[PDB]
């Protein structure tokens, strides 16, 4: 009943034995909550190594 | 550091995503004794690890 | 050329100021300052023979 959207399970891996590298850039907010409607956000994202 | 582990035990910590400045460390005299096996001393801040 | 206690009369230039002419020739002792710090006298921390 409760209009709250907070992460609550971390459920992506069980050990992270031997790291070597980690990347953290400035703390920040995002809009968790329900948003309806036509998708108006645009993201694109290209990878390559 | 406060306190430092024992050789039994040797701590081992990681060094990332820095700029190792060995200048300050070289010209310390604080140090007694300081011997590097595999490159020049002086040529650390050249040659990127 | 070589003896049980070590055949310490042999040696070679482990320091000069920078590289040397072809044919080059020089028996200096001049303690080199390795360190930053000026060097006077014949011995002190960083001066290297
Ligand atoms: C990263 O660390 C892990 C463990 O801390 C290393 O894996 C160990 O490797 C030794 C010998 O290769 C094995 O005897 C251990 O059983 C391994 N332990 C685990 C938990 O895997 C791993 O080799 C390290 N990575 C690198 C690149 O050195
Ligand atoms: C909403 O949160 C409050 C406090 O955390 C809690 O008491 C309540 O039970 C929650 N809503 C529902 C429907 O459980």
């Amino acid at each position: 009943n409760n209009k709250s959207w907070m992460e609550s399970e971390f459920r992506v891996y069980s050990s992270a034995n031997n790291c070597t590298f980690e990347y953290v850039s400035q703390p920040f907010l995002m809009d968790l909550e329900g948003k309806q409607g036509n998708f108006k956000n645009l993201r694109e994202f290209v990878f390559k190594n | 550091a406060t306190k430092f582990a024992s050789v039994y035990a040797w701590n081992r910590k990681r060094i990332s995503n820095c700029v190792a400045d060995y200048s300050v460390l070289y010209n310390s005299a604080s140090f007694s004794t300081f011997k590097c096996y595999g490159v020049s001393p002086t040529k650390l801040n050249d040659l990127c690890f | 050329d070589s003896k049980v206690g070590g055949n310490y009369n042999y040696l070679y230039r482990l320091f000069r100021k920078s590289n040397l002419k072809p044919f080059e020739r020089d028996i200096s002792t001049e303690i080199y300052q390795a360190g930053s710090t000026p060097c006077n006298g014949v011995k002190g921390f960083n001066c290297y023979f």
